[PDB]
């Protein structure tokens, strides 16, 4: 597994350097910088999942990608419900 | 379920719509829950272990016919209840301007430490554990807390809102009938929580509310300056009704800005 | 044998839930700067960058350690584990150094809600990395004493999941708390 | 440096009588252990890595803490009955506010979670044909973390206080500025340890169900209590970490002076309610799903009929598992949120009622055309259907935001959650006790006192919380202790009478536990398969062997044991018994928990030196236990022959095969 870790080494470096460069040096309107750092972070997370964690469909008869998919769904539900609720809450708590 | 209770037979339009919603939701689930209990007892008696003439048929698991109605009838009742819920949640929400042809009276509420403070900015009055509003006149509550979360709640008028420090919550109420309505904090706040009771004297007319304001303007003490507020915000469990002649022009905002900063 | 790896994987899913809760708390409290730092003026992005490929290199050297564990060599696994522990200790030291230049100043976790949530999220990631460093040290001691025989290579495969999950959490961390705070 | 502990525990009050009673009972139990079995308790219990004994100890802790929780609840009912239309009661506001908080915390985390976890621990490894849980030492450690939580919430009674904020400790009142006492520290440091233990329990059982199944038992061939436990463990894994965070986020609020939830310097208190209920409702379904499995098994067993809707009853459980994370805002509808979020979460709450209703109707149709024998467990099942249907109906009445705006924290909410919690979890945890008592302990509970306990419980509950629905409709709010109202007196006195009836029910249950143990020999389960029995837990002996299986049966069908009873191949002398490795009992769970008790009590009271050596006591033992290499022992085939032949001696004595 030397190749896959080194494949996930140059990819990890090149997807953890361009976000820092885009943010520190600007060179892009805020909306493109945010979208690109978020995309590069989702892709680097997937690269670390597939290359480093050795994620695969079969695993021990599923239940690893399935468990990870369920955990991602619950994380998304919890985060988007703790932002959407609190955005609607904090909006309705103002002098306005 | 008391017939002459506060939830049943409310004295507010936002409470009457709330009771209608409660009754129709309770009715919608009777046609499901009541069959459930009735079959729970009927199957137990009819089949039993000694009722040997019953159709004792084991190993009968799957029934596409039975499971179909079992899934569908709650689905239909919940779809209808969900349409009703959406309508009544966008209709009976607090901060809804209550769609009336009268000018809402703004009553800035501040749930202090085991007492309620009310500030009528337009009238200049300030009261402790007592409000008053004309009959069939909208009342607009800027409910905030001073120490800990509370819940402004007039059960007969319907609907409650949460009082949080640094946060202004909007609560529109209205009293369709004149009279005195009990008020309470519905969120536990401390040892004096059982004493956070106020009265809501829904005056018969605007003239009786002007009489109530004029009586409050005869209070020798006045709500001038924020330093008085800290004196009133001192922890005390059971506070008698106290009136204040005039208030600082923006006292409720300065209560919120103690925390919001 | 393989049940322990699966159990640790679902514990890592539980830690994913924990870190998601911390991320939501930060994302809501990020604007709660009570007349203090706004985050943009204190995050010092280059200091994060040297941190972020100081924990990125750590995952790669632990990967080397794991692929050596697939082989029978023990010296290679101990050397790569020591390198991983050095990189993790450097990361934790940089975390403390950043904190020691925030708590000494009037910039501590009690300064504001935003600083409290940033300190909680990053300190919880740092406490997970420190738990990983203690676990890596204990595992190195076990490997030296007993070798990659059994229930020691299982611990290698659970600490690999732990360390790589930690680096993924730090990917999310530098993406969200850092970086986005400073534009 | 004793730091904040000092001399004042509770001397000027009459909780020192309760403390002295507890000390006397502890001394009596210590003496009874002293003469008789004292190392046995250490060597077979208290160190066990066996799922059956850990489950029994979980259930014993649940009963022992149910006595204290119900003592708190009878004091609450007496205080509320006295205060209404009368003078002040025996509980001042200070003390009473520790009574509802401790009642809710003890009943939820130490009476319901341990009871459900004990039932799952005892049954699931048996049902899935597994010799033990996947992580036999993460089970004893988790039990002892539940025990350290119990010890902290009981020490709170004598030393210090146990929080005057509510059973969830809402942020501004539970903050260090408004609750400077150690009560919220007791709450935090008991709940966090209990949550760690419960998260480890959930991990253990999730791996056990997914990986330790018998060969041939697929996902849709498992018993329905196993599916329900799998769903509750999914929820435990995906929800208790939230409880770990927010409580910890409260801890830093009270210890480091942070501002996560303080309303002063940018903190948002509304975040704590969002997180605590995003954990809370998933924990509610964690409590209710295993007893749904318990009632599915009891109905299928005591109706002598196959479970009606297995596929529907498994997919409804899975839908409840996945839909319980989108509902939580229905706990703070009155927070002031917009109509859109309130309507969305109310609709989600009403959509999470279709699966439960489907499960109820599946159980009803399981009774349909069946030989319903009215055992105590079946009576509990019928009472559960009757009460839980009402409790859920009132639950969906509070699920419409337009009605929760006016019924949020009334006694109608108290009646909803008490109706569902009792007629659900409590009925399921007593029906499991009656149903699986032969399968853990060789005797059977006395059916005469079991029926009396059920009738007392059902009648008392229906006259202790039906009045609370009327009180909620009358405008009474939750935690009223002093000067309630004259109007509330009649219904509060009826509720007090109902609480007395529930006390008589608990006493009848205690008498059943005594009259059965006294008659442990004048009844018995020689076969190992009493009351028919369709799942793969009744194929063993009534006190099942420590390995609990010598063949790991093939199953290859849904019911499994009912199939092999039907087609004869039920009781077959297997023949060659291979050596099977069983985990070795380790006491490292006790010390790690004990330092936790040292860590918790030294964190509640600010003895940092003892907390440093308490937290470092947990770690070093964890390190030392890692070094341990003797973690399993092979049981000799001679003992497997001796036990299995003994079991078949009784199978043969009766009908046999
Ligand atoms: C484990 C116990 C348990 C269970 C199973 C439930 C189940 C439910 N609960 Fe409850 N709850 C429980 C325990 C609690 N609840 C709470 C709080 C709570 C609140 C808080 C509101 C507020 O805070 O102001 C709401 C709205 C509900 C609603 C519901 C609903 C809709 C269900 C549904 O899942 C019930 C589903 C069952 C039904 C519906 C009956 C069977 C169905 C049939 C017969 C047919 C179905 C079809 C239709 C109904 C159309 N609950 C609280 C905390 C109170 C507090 O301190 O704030 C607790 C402890
Ligand atoms: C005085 C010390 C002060 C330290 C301060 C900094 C915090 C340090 C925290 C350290 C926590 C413990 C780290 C792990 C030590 C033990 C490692 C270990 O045992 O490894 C092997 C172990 C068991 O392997 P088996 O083969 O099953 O063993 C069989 C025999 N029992 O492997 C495992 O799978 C265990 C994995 C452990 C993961 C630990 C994760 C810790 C997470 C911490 C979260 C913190 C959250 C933030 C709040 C912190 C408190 C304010
Ligand atoms: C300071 C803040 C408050 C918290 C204080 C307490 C902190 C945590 C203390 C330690 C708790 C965890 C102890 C774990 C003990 C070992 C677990 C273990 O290895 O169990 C094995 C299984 O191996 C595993 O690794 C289990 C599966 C994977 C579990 C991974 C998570 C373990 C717990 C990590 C810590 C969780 C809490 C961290 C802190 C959270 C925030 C407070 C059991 O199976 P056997 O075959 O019997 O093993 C041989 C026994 N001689
Ligand atoms: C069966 C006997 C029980 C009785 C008589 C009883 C009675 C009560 C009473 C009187 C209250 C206070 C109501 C109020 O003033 O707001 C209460 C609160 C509560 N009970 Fe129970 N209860 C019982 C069992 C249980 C069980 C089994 C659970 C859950 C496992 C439970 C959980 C709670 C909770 C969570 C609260 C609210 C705590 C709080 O507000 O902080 N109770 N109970
Ligand atoms: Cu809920």
């Amino acid at each position: 597994s030397v190749k896959t870790y080194m494949t996930g080494f140059i990819l990890s470096i090149i997807l953890t350097v361009i976000p820092f460069w885009m943010v520190m040096t600007g060179a892009a309107s805020p909306a493109v910088i945010l979208g690109t750092i978020l995309a590069m972070a989702v892709v680097q997370v997937l690269v670390h999942l597939v290359c480093f964690l050795h994620m695969n469909t079969k695993s021990d008869e599923g239940w690893n990608m399935t468990a990870f998919v369920f955990t991602v769904l619950i994380i998304a539900i919890l985060v988007v419900g703790s932002i959407w609720i609190m955005w609607n809450l904090n909006y309705n708590m103002m002098m306005h | 379920s008391g017939c002459n209770s506060a939830l049943l037979d409310p004295k507010g339009q936002i409470g009457l719509e709330q009771r209608s919603l409660i009754l129709t939701a309770f009715g919608l689930m009777l046609i499901v829950v009541i069959p459930a209990i009735l079959m729970a007892v009927g199957f137990a008696w009819k089949y039993r272990a000694s009722n040997k003439d019953a159709k004792y048929s084991p190993n009968w698991s799957h029934s596409n016919k039975v499971e179909a109605v079992v899934w569908t009838v709650p689905i239909l009742i919940i779809i209808f209840l969900a349409v009703l819920t959406w309508k009544t949640t966008h209709a009976l929400e607090p901060s809804k301007p209550l769609a009336h042809d009268e000018k809402p009276i703004t009553i800035e509420v501040v749930s202090m430490d085991w007492k309620w403070f009310f500030i009528y900015p337009e009238q200049g009055i300030a009261t402790v554990n007592e409000i008053a509003f004309p009959a069939n006149t909208p009342v607009y509550f800027k409910v905030t807390s001073n120490s800990v979360m509370n819940s402004f709640f007039i059960p007969r008028l319907g609907s409650q809102i949460y009082a949080m420090a640094g946060m202004q919550t909007r609560l529109h109420l209205i009293a369709n009938e004149p009279g005195t309505y009990d008020g309470i904090s519905a969120s536990y706040s401390g040892p004096g929580f059982s004493g956070m009771k106020f009265k809501a004297i829904a005056t018969p007319d605007r003239a009786a509310f002007d009489q109530w304001v004029a009586k409050a303007k005869q209070s020798p003490n006045t709500m001038s300056d924020m330093a008085a507020f800290e004196k009133l915000a001192a922890p005390s469990e059971y506070n008698q009704v106290e009136y204040f002649s005039n208030v600082k022009p923006d006292l409720f905002a300065d209560v919120i800005n103690k925390f919001m900063a | 044998g393989g049940t322990k790896i699966f159990g640790f994987w679902i514990y890592l899913m539980s830690d994913c839930i924990l870190f998601s809760i911390l991320f939501a708390t930060y994302a809501v409290l990020v604007n709660g700067t009570a007349g203090g730092p706004t985050g943009k003026d204190i995050f010092e992005l280059p200091f994060v960058l040297v941190e972020t490929f100081l924990l990125l290199f750590s995952s790669i050297t632990y990967g080397m350690a794991a692929i050596a564990m697939y082989k029978n060599n023990k010296s290679q696994v101990i050397s790569w584990l020591a390198l991983t522990w050095l990189f993790g200790a450097g990361f934790i030291g940089m975390e403390i150094y950043e904190f020691h230049h925030l708590i000494v100043n009037g910039m501590g976790p009690d300064r504001s809600g935003f600083l409290s949530a940033f300190f909680a999220l990053v300190g919880t990631h740092g406490l997970h990395v420190t738990s990983g460093l203690i676990w890596m040290a204990v595992l190195m001691v076990q490997i030296a004493r007993r070798g990659l025989t059994s229930t020691n290579r299982t611990r290698i495969m659970c600490l690999s999941l732990f360390w790589h999950f930690l680096d993924v959490v730090w990917i999310c961390v530098f993406t969200v708390v850092y970086l986005m705070g400073a534009m | 440096k004793l730091s904040l502990d000092a001399v004042p525990f509770h001397e000027p009050i009459v909780m020192v009588t309760i403390a002295g009673i507890i000390l006397g009972g502890l001394a009596l139990v210590g003496l009874i252990t002293y003469f008789g079995k004292w190392t046995y308790l250490w060597k077979e219990w208290l160190t066990s890595v066996d799922h059956k004994r850990l489950g029994i100890m979980y259930i014993i802790v649940a009963i022992v803490m149910l006595l204290r929780g119900f003592a708190d609840a009878i004091m609450m009912r007496s205080q509320q009955a006295l205060a209404s239309a009368g003078e002040a009661g025996f509980l001042p506001p200070h003390h009473y506010d520790q009574i509802f908080t401790a009642h809710g915390v003890i009943m939820i985390f130490f009476v319901a979670m341990p009871f459900v976890i004990g039932l799952m621990n005892l049954v699931v490894p048996l049902q899935i044909g597994a010799r033990d849980v996947a992580f036999p030492f993460l089970n004893n450690l988790s039990f002892w973390f539940t025990v350290v939580g119990v010890i902290l919430v009981n020490v709170s009674l004598g030393v210090g206080e146990f929080a005057q904020t509510g059973w969830l400790a809402y942020p501004p009142l539970s903050g260090i500025e408004y609750s400077p006492g150690v009560g919220v520290d007791y709450w935090i440091w008991s709940l966090q340890l209990s949550g760690i233990g419960t998260t480890l329990t959930g991990i253990n059982f999730f791996v056990t169900i997914l990986k330790m199944r018998a060969p041939g038992m697929t996902m849709f061939k498992m018993p329905v209590f196993t599916w329900a436990s799998l769903c509750a463990n999914v929820l435990i894994i995906a929800s208790f970490p939230i409880l770990t965070v927010t409580v910890a986020l409260l801890t830093l609020d009270r210890y480091l002076g942070t501002h996560f939830f303080t309303n002063d310097m940018g903190g948002n208190m509304m975040m704590y309610i969002n997180l605590i209920w995003a954990w809370g409702h998933p924990e509610v379904y964690i409590l209710i799903l295993p007893v749904f499995g318990v009632f599915s098994e009891i109905a299928a067993t005591f109706s002598r009929k196959r479970l009606f809707g297995y596929t529907s009853l498994v997919w409804a459980t899975v839908c409840i598992t996945v839909l319980s994370f989108i509902v939580w805002l229905h706990h703070f509808f009155t927070m002031g949120a917009g109509a859109n979020v309130n309507a969305f979460f109310g609709i989600t709450t009403m959509i999470i009622a279709i699966p439960t209703g489907v499960k109820i109707f599946n159980w009803l149709f399981t009774m349909y055309q069946g030989r319903i024998v009215f055992h105590s467990a079946m009576l509990w099942t019928i009472g559960f259907i009757v009460t839980f249907s009402v409790g859920g109906m009132t639950g969906v009445l509070l699920a419409v935001p337009g009605a929760d705006f006016v019924l949020h924290n009334s006694l109608f909410l108290i009646a909803h959650f008490h109706n569902v919690i009792i007629g659900g979890v409590v009925f399921g945890c007593f029906a499991g006790m009656t149903y699986w008592w032969p399968k853990a302990f060789g005797f059977k509970l006395n059916e005469t006192w079991g029926k009396r306990a059920f009738w007392f419980w059902i009648i008392g509950f229906f006259v202790a919380f039906m009045p609370l629905y009327a009180l909620g409709f009358m405008g009474m709010t939750r935690r009223l202790s002093q000067q309630i109202d004259p109007q509330f007196h009649t219904m509060l006195m009826i509720a007090a009478s109902g609480a007395v009836l529930i006390a008589l029910g608990i006493l009848c249950l205690v008498i059943q536990m005594y009259v059965s143990i006294r008659d442990r020999d004048q009844n018995r389960d020689l076969t190992g398969d009493p009351w028919g029995g369709r799942t793969l837990e009744w194929a063993t002996s009534s006190p099942p062997p420590f390995y609990n299986f010598a063949v790991v049966p093939h199953v290859h069908e849904r019911d499994a044991f009912w199939e092999m009873k039907e087609k004869g191949e039920a009781y077959k002398k297997p023949d060659h018994y291979e050596e099977i490795h069983m985990p070795k009992n380790s006491g490292a769970g006790i010390v790690i928990a004990a330092f936790s008790t040292i860590f918790g009590f030294a964190m509640i009271w600010h003895i940092w030196w003892l907390a440093i050596v308490g937290f470092a006591g947990m770690i070093i033992t964890w390190i030392v236990k890692s070094f341990d290499e003797d973690v399993d022992y092979y049981v000799p085939v001679a003992e497997i022959e001796k036990l299995e032949n003994q079991h078949f001696d009784e199978i043969t004595k009766a009908g046999l095969k």
